[PDB]
């Protein structure tokens, strides 16, 4: 039933935010995974939702250029990766099993992040990373996970 | 199915059809009383008949010894159309 | 051993039946037919095929 | 270690890591949850098969035990295959698929359709015409 | 107990363990089952030897997602989208020349087909050249360079090869050829061609080069240049040094004893003294570019084998 997704989208949405959760949610969404099958028009909706959420997240990334955009970008990327991992682990059956962006949820998230990173924020992130590297090489040392996150990304 | 005779072998046996009904009776083993009769090997015996006497046999391509690459050149060829003695 | 037969056919082709000893029949494989230079042990063109019910038959080919 | 699971009707069953290693959908769990799809009858049936079939190298080319093991009514086989598809099992899924394939070997269309409980007189003549090659 | 509520790919699991009688039997029950009969996954390897069907049926089969085909000695005489056929060899079944449009004209890509003893016209090779040909020269020359990746080329007993046709043997541009077998043109091959052919190919693991009669003095050691082409393959020779054939193979590495053929009595048994290090030849049989080798060749086992 298509009417279940509009009510169940909150379960996936709250995954992006880090807090407590109910153990039954995993089984609740896992049942709806195969209960959806109609049963094919789901990839486009998921792609649109991911794209709009990613654009909304990137929109609040302009007022920070250095020493603040790095922490924010790293933590948002960690949250996005965690949400993508949860989505892959909770629904990985009705994606490409029947015959055949890449259909895989992890690959879809990766390609969306790749083709969204082409925005001018890449230049400012690179400039921040370079200036942090020069500041570290000047003699002082600071935390390393901030740019390590984007490196692993 | 197995036939020890050579010059009077059952036509069904040479064609690969083990099961036949009253085929031997319909098919004079030696009437010529000479060496002109086609006494040959297992395949050469049928080759001699094919050379001598060239739709005609419905359902011919359904036997173990009925190949499709063969050349073109009370005795009855059809086993079903055989008159009893 | 070598066997001989009349080289007569209704069409323009020509064929002759040949036979080989049982000892040499082991080398001949039922899967793949022999070639021009393969059949040299007998000491006697290419091996075309064999007989359907019989296990030993050779015809050979003659090119124009 | 001992791991417990919650049945649909409300029963509690004991499972072991070795007994559940061959599974992949519950291996991630072991690495009580609501499972409405499965019931107590299939839970004991699956767990007893796993205990008797756990160690193996990594007639009808299948174990003789499976012949009398799967001799059940059509309804239970429907539940078993549905659970196997949901549990993404391999050993049980392959065995029941082979058993079904053998049972549909050389059977009249009338009995197959009635047993399955599921395109005639307009296309039967056509399909017959282009299938005599076999 | 309805069995029609299952997904299609659970049904594919059932259909993956069926043979042709039951597979074509089960087709005529429902439209769904009718479609799941024809999936590309089920039809991978299909092998029908000598079932004398017309090529319309096998065209219907090339329209149903099959990847491999091996069918010798069938009868297809009476007369589409390009198709994915990587593994298809041929032994010479009798086939009409005109009805190759429905078989080969569609597909020229992929590993290609392997003929033997088949008489055919130029346009078929023209579409093919976009690979055994046992039994015009421009089409063959184009096809030789058409598949640069492929290294094995076989041809023998050509019925339309002239003296000038053998000149193109050295013109073949291929620096990655590993195995080859050309012979039978004893009265047409030029002895000077092999001298340049050896230089053209950097190496040749297998090279029969039999049916030599003149046995020119230069050819005795001209071919032996590198250590990757050592062999002693020679047959049907009239003028040759007896019991002293080890001169050509001064530095042999592999075991090759293809010396049988038309030789005078008393020399075949004495030839063992000229190669005491090597063993005596046991059996002689060509095993190069074989369409099939008793059917598991190239890892293609036909689950849809008629027998």
């Amino acid at each position: 039933l298509d009417q279940i997704w509009d009510d169940l989208r909150a379960g996936i949405q709250q995954v992006y935010t880090r807090q407590s959760m109910a153990k039954s949610r995993y089984m609740e969404l896992y049942t709806h995974v195969y209960n959806y099958c109609v049963g094919l028009e789901l990839y486009k909706r998921l792609k649109e939702f991911l794209k709009n959420y990613l654009t909304n997240l990137l929109k609040d990334g302009e007022d920070l250029m250095d020493e603040s955009v790095l922490k924010f970008y790293t933590q948002q990327w960690e949250d996005y990766r965690f949400s993508s991992k949860v989505l892959n682990g909770i629904c990985a059956y009705l994606n490409r099993h029947w015959v055949r962006g890449i259909y895989e949820i992890y690959s879809l998230a990766l390609v969306t992040w790749r083709d969204c990173l082409f925005r001018p924020l890449n230049k400012q992130v690179t400039n921040a990373v370079l200036k942090l590297i020069e500041k570290e090489r000047n003699g002082e040392t600071i935390n390393t996970r901030l740019i390590s996150g984007v490196v692993q990304s | 199915h197995e036939v020890v005779t050579l010059w009077y072998r059952a036509p069904e046996i040479l064609l690969g059809c083990k099961y036949y009904s009253t085929a031997v009776d319909i098919w004079a083993e030696m009437v010529t009383r000479r060496a002109l009769f086609p006494g040959d090997s297992e395949i050469d015996q049928l080759f001699r008949i094919f050379r001598t006497l060239g739709v005609v046999w419905p359902g011919v391509t359904s036997m173990p010894d009925y190949k499709p690459s063969f050349p073109k050149w009370m005795l009855h060829y059809d086993p079903n159309k055989r008159i009893s003695a | 051993q070598i066997y001989y037969s009349d080289k007569y056919d209704d069409e323009e082709f020509e064929y002759r039946h040949v036979m080989l000893p049982k000892d040499i029949a082991k080398l001949v494989p039922k899967t793949h037919l022999m070639s021009e230079s393969e059949w040299r042990n007998l000491g006697v063109w290419v091996h075309y095929m064999i007989h359907e019910p019989e296990p030993h038959i050779l015809l050979f080919r003659r090119p124009l | 270690p001992s791991i417990k699971l919650q049945s649909s009707d409300g029963e509690i069953f004991e499972v072991d890591v070795e007994i559940a290693k061959q599974s992949v959908t519950i291996k991630t769990m072991l690495e009580p949850v609501p499972l409405p799809n499965v019931n107590a009858a299939i839970l004991k049936k699956v767990i007893q098969w796993c205990t008797h079939h756990k160690d193996d190298p990594p007639t009808d080319d299948i174990p003789v035990w499976d012949q009398e093991f799967l001799k059940v009514d059509q309804g239970t086989l429907f539940e078993l295959i549905l659970a196997a598809n949901y549990l993404d099992i391999k050993g049980l899924l392959d065995v029941t698929c082979k058993t079904v394939a053998n049972m549909i070997k050389g059977k009249t269309p009338e009995e197959i359709r009635k047993t399955f409980n599921i395109f005639t007189e307009e296309e039967e003549a056509q399909v017959r015409k282009e299938n005599q090659w076999c | 107990v309805s069995w029609d509520s299952l997904p299609d790919e659970l049904l594919l699991g059932i259909f993956s363990c069926l043979c042709l009688p039951e597979l074509l039997k089960v087709s005529g029950v429902c439209k769904r089952w009718y479609r799941l009969a024809s999936d590309e996954s089920l039809w991978q390897t299909l092998d029908l030897t000598g079932k004398n069907l017309h090529p319309d049926v096998t065209g219907r089969l090339l329209s149903q997602g099959v990847i491999a085909f091996r069918c010798p000695r069938s009868f297809m005489d009476q007369p589409f989208s390009p198709f994915r056929v990587q593994h298809m060899d041929l032994s010479n079944s009798v086939i009409e020349v005109s009805t190759l449009h429905g078989i080969l004209s569609q597909c020229s890509k992929l590993q290609n087909l392997s003929l033997e003893g088949l008489r055919l016209s130029d346009p078929i090779v023209n579409t093919l050249a976009k690979l055994n040909l046992s039994g015009s020269e421009f089409a063959l020359q184009t096809l030789l360079s058409s598949c640069s990746r492929l290294d094995e080329l076989n041809l023998s007993w050509c019925f339309d090869f002239t003296e000038k046709h053998v000149q193109v043997a050295v013109a073949h541009v291929s620096e990655t050829i590993t195995q080859l077998n050309l012979s039978g043109y004893r009265k047409n091959l030029q002895k000077s061609d092999l001298s340049t052919l050896v230089r053209r190919c950097p190496n040749l693991v297998h090279l029969d080069l039999s049916d030599s009669v003149m046995l020119k003095n230069d050819c005795f050691q001209e071919f032996f240049q590198l250590n990757y082409l050592q062999h002693l393959s020679l047959s049907r020779c009239y003028d040759i040094i007896p019991e002293t054939l080890l001169e050509l193979g001064e530095i042999p590495t592999l075991k090759t004893l293809q010396v049988f053929g038309i030789v005078p009595d008393g020399t075949l048994q004495l030839l063992k003294e000229a190669l005491p290090h090597l063993q005596i030849n046991c059996s002689h049989f060509t095993t190069i570019a074989r369409p099939t080798i008793n059917q598991e060749i190239w890892g293609i086992k036909c689950r849809l084998t008629l027998q």
